[PDB]
């Protein structure tokens, strides 16, 4: 088979990025280690940290987009009612 | 001996405080009309009044009452 | 022993895949008949075999 | 649009079908069909519901023989060639009041009464809906709104005019089982077998529904300790960095 | 070597789904790919079942549904997972697309991973619309009625291109045929066009939730990301037969259970709950010819994006404005749905043509604008001038 272009990834020996010397990493084996370590902890605490961190992002855009919508089914109910009907003719017509 | 358990149950809500509110509400919209018919002119004003809304009114409040009891009283 | 039990059940793949298999045989008929039986209890009084015998009366 | 071409919304009532453990009442089922077949069939088809289906349901494989024997069915032509009638047996369909829907308009002032076999899925409501528009009859139409002769008031009905008439009235029909039959009454037990009529399989994939969630929702527990055990070596893992010496 | 590596079958095997080397930093957000990958297999593998007992003459392919329901054994678990597994089949979608939009995966070495996805998202679009239309119920034959008419508006030869994809003079029978012909066709290029994205995605690999490059350290495939793909497998189905088993008809609509009649309108005419943004945006447009070319712009100003990026940082994590507005694209998003469902009344008509240009503008003002301010305040930022 010819060969390729040149890509930005590699395989296992040649995967393509920097030089790396003076770092050491340690492993323990999973069969000596305990898998439901500190669930109940990260279920309340860290939980509370990562939403404290994002709710903001996510609540402000819902709320202006959820009063948006209320605010235009309210004047088109009103519009339709019997109270309504000096405004629906200026309007609509 | 039995009768319409349904026709039963809207005739005591009918009679409460709030109900008689929206039961009084709806006279006043027939008295308007039922006036407003014998004029001259009425048969081609274009815009007819009715009493649909107030009639909806009324009708909504016996429902929300009467749907969690009727069942109870069936077999 | 633990060690009994390993050697019996988990040191050779076939013993282990095959007590899979017997033990999804028993959980398949055992399963079923538990469920029909709660769902038919709980409904006591609605089913067919009930007002057909209160007819029969 | 307005809330009376809307139509007004249905309550909610308190079915002994609702619920995910809950199935069908067969002696609702069984009532309904003496009011179809009293009232709702001399104008309402349910063309879709064998004679075959309704044993083991509400009734006796000898009692369903006995009800189909009574209507006349076509059958092959004879050796002539000439046509031939057979009564039903109980590979047939419940058979209409009407050949055409020329007929049926003819007798009805030109409207068409829908077929029943899947009304209750049909409408928006479901159940709540059809019960409403049963007992929902005012004897007096509004003041105010105008109703073409021959059409009848109901504020259920998208719109308010409908052209079918009240047709539930107390004490219409004998009950065999001696259980008084009144408006509502009849109105809840012809509800609860037309829902039959449309969704046959309601008791069998409830149960069904049971023993899948129970056996999916373990597999979903299982699966979150294994891959939980199978990271445990990557999620406790320690770097250490100590700056080369300069070559 | 090993037999997995030198075999000529084996080897595509091994190096897609065993010694695929990944980064270890993705999150659950990168499982979606291979969700989507057993919704197809489900609603092949339902389809062809089905279509053992279907008719598609026209006066017989109602009756041909209401038949699976109840006479073909199981026939009403098979039908109710081909209908509520495409509804899933959007949902994940949805997702896997909002993914690479806020984690920069368009950006440039992978464009034409990009390229190959909007492809798809088109075919997936045709076949759920071909497949609805084969009930033929009164929101299948009234929702094909609109659809097909639009193609008239092309000017010279626009009424003749009607009448070639109805064969006919309307919706009849010829149609009908038509589409479920198609509507057996289509799936198979899709999983093709399924085999070329995966082939696009090998060249540079995954990337990952930080935005930066993922060549320092890898874990494989196969005892990692197998396990955590079986974690969101199983709670796939479990919500799928939560909806097929105790609510089946939610995501319906009442009318289709009413047969296909062409003499009466069904009131309020709108399809599939996942095609009513597109819908609503056709709508804004007050012209049949330029409303309709904005229709297919929705889905093709997603190939501007990977040029209106002016950020030298791929991804939102570490951008306080992108996030911010991010959010409010998804949630415009959601609103042009739900106008798409209401009638043509006083506030909504402005409520969609105003959503319809926050849609637009997002490509192509707010993302160059917003990406340029941040560039330079991470510059101003630190450097002492
Ligand atoms: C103000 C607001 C602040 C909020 C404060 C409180 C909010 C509550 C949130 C709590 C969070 C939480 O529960 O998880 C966080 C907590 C730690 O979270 P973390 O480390 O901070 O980050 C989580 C990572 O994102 C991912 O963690 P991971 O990948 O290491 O673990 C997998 C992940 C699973 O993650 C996912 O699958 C992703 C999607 C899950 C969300 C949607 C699921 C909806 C559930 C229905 O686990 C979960 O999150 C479990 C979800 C719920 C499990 C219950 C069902 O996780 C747990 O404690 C999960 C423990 C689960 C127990 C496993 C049980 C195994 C035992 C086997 C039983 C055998 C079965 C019986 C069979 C019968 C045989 C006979
Ligand atoms: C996947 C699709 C195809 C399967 C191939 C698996 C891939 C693989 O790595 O196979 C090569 C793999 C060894 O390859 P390798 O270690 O990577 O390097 C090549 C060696 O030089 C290879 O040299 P070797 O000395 O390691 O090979 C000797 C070996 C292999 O030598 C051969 O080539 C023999 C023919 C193998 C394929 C037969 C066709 O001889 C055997 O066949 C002995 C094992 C026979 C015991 C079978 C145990 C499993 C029974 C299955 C029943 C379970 C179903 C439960 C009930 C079902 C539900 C109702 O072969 C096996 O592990 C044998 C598999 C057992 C055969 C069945
Ligand atoms: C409601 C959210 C409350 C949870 C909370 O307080 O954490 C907020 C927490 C804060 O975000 P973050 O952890 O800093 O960043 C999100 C990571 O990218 C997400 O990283 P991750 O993979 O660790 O998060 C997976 C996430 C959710 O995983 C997903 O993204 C999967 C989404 C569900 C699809 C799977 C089934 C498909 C069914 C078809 C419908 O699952 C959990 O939140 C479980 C742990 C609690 O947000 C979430 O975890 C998102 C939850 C929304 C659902
Ligand atoms: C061109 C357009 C220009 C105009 C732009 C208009 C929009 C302006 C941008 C608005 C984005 C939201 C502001 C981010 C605030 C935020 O989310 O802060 C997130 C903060 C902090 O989070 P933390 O714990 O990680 O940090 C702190 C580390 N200890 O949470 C909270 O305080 C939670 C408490 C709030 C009550
Ligand atoms: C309705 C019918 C469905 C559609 C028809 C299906 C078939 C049409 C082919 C798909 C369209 C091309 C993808 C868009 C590419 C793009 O836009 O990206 C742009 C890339 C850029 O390439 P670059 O990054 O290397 O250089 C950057 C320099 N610009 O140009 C291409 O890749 C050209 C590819 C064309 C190849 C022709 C297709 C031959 C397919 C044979 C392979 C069979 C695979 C095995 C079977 C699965
Ligand atoms: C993943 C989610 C992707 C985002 C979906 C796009 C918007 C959904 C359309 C909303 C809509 O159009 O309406 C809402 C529809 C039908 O409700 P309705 O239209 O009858 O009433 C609207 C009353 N305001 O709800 C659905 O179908 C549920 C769809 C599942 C989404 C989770
Ligand atoms: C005996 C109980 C009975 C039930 C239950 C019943 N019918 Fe009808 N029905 C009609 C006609 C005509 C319509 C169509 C109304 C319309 O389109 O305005 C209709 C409509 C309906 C509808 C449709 C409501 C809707 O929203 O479209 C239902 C459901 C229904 N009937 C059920 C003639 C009849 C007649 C003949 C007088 C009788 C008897 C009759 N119907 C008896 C019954
Ligand atoms: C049937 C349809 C599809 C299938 C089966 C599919 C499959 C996959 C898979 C398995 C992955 C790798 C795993 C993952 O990232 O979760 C992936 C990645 C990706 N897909 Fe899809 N996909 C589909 C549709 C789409 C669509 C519609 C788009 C965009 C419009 C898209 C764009 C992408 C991108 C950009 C990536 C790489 C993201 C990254 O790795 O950061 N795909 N796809
Ligand atoms: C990605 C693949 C597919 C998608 C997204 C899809 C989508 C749909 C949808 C949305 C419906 C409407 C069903 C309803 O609303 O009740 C439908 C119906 C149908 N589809 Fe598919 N389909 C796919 C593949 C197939 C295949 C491959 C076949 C046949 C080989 C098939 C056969 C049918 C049939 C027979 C119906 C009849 C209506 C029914 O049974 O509900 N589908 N399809
Ligand atoms: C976790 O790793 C994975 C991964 O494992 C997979 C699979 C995918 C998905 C990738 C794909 C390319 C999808 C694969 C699927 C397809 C391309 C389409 C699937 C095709 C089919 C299901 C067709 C098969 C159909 C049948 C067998 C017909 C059934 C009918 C029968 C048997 C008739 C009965 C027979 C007789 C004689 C009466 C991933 O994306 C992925 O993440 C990287």
């Amino acid at each position: 088979g010819p060969p390729s272009g040149k890509t930005y990834m590699g395989w296992w020996g040649h995967m393509g990025g920097p030089k790396q010397k003076g770092i050491t990493s340690y492993a323990v084996s999973p069969y000596a280690q305990k898998p439901l370590q500190g669930i109940f902890h990260n279920a309340v605490f860290n939980s509370f940290r990562r939403f404290k961190s994002q709710f903001l992002y996510v609540l402000i855009p819902a709320g202006i987009y959820w009063y948006w919508w209320k605010n235009g089914n309210e004047y088109n109910e009103f519009l339709y009612s019997k109270a309504g009907r000096e405004e629906l003719e200026r309007v609509n017509v | 001996e039995v009768t319409d358990q349904l026709e039963d149950l809207r005739e005591h809500f009918k009679n409460t405080e709030e109900g008689k509110a929206l039961v009084h509400h709806y006279e006043e919209c027939a008295e308007r009309v039922k006036i407003q018919q014998q004029q001259p002119g009425y048969a081609d004003l274009e815009h007819k009044e009715d009493c649909v809304e107030e009639f909806f009114h009324l009708q909504h409040y016996l429902d929300t009452a009467t749907a969690p009891r009727l069942f109870d009283k069936l077999k | 022993s633990f060690s009994s039990l390993y050697k019996t059940f988990f040191k050779r793949n076939a013993v282990f895949v095959g007590t899979i298999f017997a033990g999804a045989f028993v959980f398949q008929t055992v399963f079923d008949t538990a469920i029909t039986s709660w769902y038919e209890n709980h409904n006591k009084g609605k089913l067919w075999k009930d007002v057909k015998a209160r007819i029969a009366a | 649009m307005t809330a009376a071409e809307h139509g007004l919304h249905a309550p909610a009532y308190a079915w002994s079908h609702n619920g995910p453990f809950e199935t069908f009442d067969h002696a609702s089922i069984r009532r309904g069909y003496q009011v179809y077949r009293e009232v709702c069939a001399a104008c309402h088809s349910l063309d879709r519901v064998a004679w075959r289906t309704l044993v083991g349901v509400s009734h006796t494989n000898e009692e369903v023989r006995n009800m189909a024997e009574e209507f006349e069915y076509d059958d092959e032509p004879d050796e002539q060639g000439n046509p031939k009638k057979r009564p039903g047996k109980l590979s047939d369909y419940i058979p209409g009041p009407y050949p055409n829907e020329q007929a049926a308009r003819a007798a009805n002032q030109g409207a068409l009464p829908p077929d029943l076999s899947l009304i209750v899925k049909a409408r928006h409501g479901g159940c709540d809906y059809i019960f409403s528009l049963l007992t929902g009859y005012p004897d007096e139409p509004p003041a105010g709104v105008a109703l073409p002769p021959g059409s009848n008031y109901n504020p259920y009905f998208p719109g308010g005019s409908i052209a079918m008439a009240r047709v539930l009235f107390d004490d219409m029909v004998e009950y065999e089982d001696g259980t008084p039959a009144t408006t509502s009454q009849m109105a809840k037990d012809v509800t609860t077998f037309l829902n039959w009529c449309a969704e046959p399989e309601h008791d069998e994939r409830k149960r069904l529904g049971l023993k899948t969630v129970i056996i999916l929702s373990s597999l979903y527990l299982l699966s979150i300790w294994v891959k939980k055990f199978k990271w445990a070596g990557i999620k406790t893992r320690k770097f250490v960095f100590n700056p080369p010496k300069p070559r | 070597m090993a037999f997995r590596k030198s075999n000529v079958y084996l080897s595509l095997v091994n190096s897609y789904i065993i010694d695929s080397p990944q980064p270890s930093s993705i999150n659950y957000w990168w499982n979606m790919g291979s969700l989507l990958g057993l919704c197809l297999v489900i609603q092949i593998v339902t389809g062809i079942f089905m279509a053992m007992h279907y008719s598609s003459n026209i006066e017989l392919a109602f009756s041909s549904v209401e038949h699976i329901m109840r006479d073909v054994h199981n026939g009403y678990i098979l039908r109710y997972l081909h209908a509520n597994g495409a509804s899933f089949f959007f949902m994940v979608m949805f997702m896997h697309m909002a993914k690479g939009l806020y984690y920069g995966s368009y950006r440039s070495p992978r464009v034409t991973l990009w390229n190959v996805g909007v492809i798809i998202f088109i075919l997936t679009i045709a076949t759920a619309f071909l497949g609805y239309c084969c009930v033929y119920g009164q929101m299948s034959h009234w929702g094909a009625t609109v659809i097909t008419n639009l193609f008239s508006a092309i000017p010279f030869v626009g009424n003749d291109i009607v009448s070639w994809l109805w064969g006919g003079f309307s919706v009849s029978n010829p149609t009908i045929q038509r589409f479920f012909a198609l509507h057996y066709l289509v799936p198979f290029i899709i999983a093709a066009m399924v085999i070329m994205h995966l082939m696009a995605l090998h060249i540079h690999g995954s990337s990952n939730p930080l935005g930066i490059t993922g060549n320092l350290d890898r874990i494989p495939m196969h005892s990692y990301f197998i396990f955590k793909d079986l974690v969101t497998v199983f709670l796939f189905m479990l919500i799928l037969a939560l909806f097929v088993f105790y609510s089946p008809n939610t995501l319906g609509h009442p009318d289709n259970y009413i047969p296909g009649n062409p003499l009466v309108t069904p009131a309020s005419i709108v399809p599939e709950w996942y095609l009513l943004p597109f819908y609503a945006i056709l709508r804004s447009i007050p012209d049949k010819l330029l409303g309709v070319i904005t229709m297919f712009a929705a889905i093709l100003v997603l190939l501007v994006l990977p040029f209106t990026d002016r950020s030298v940082v791929r991804g939102n994590t570490f951008k306080v404005l992108s996030k911010f507005f991010f959010f409010i694209f998804v949630f415009n998003f959601v609103l042009l749905g739900q106008i798409g469902a209401c009638h043509v009344e006083v506030p909504y008509v402005l409520m969609g043509q105003i959503a319809t240009f926050i849609y637009f503008a997002y490509f192509l003002i707010i993302v160059p604008v917003i990406s340029t301010i941040e560039n330079v305040l991470f510059y101003i930022g630190r450097v002492n001038k």
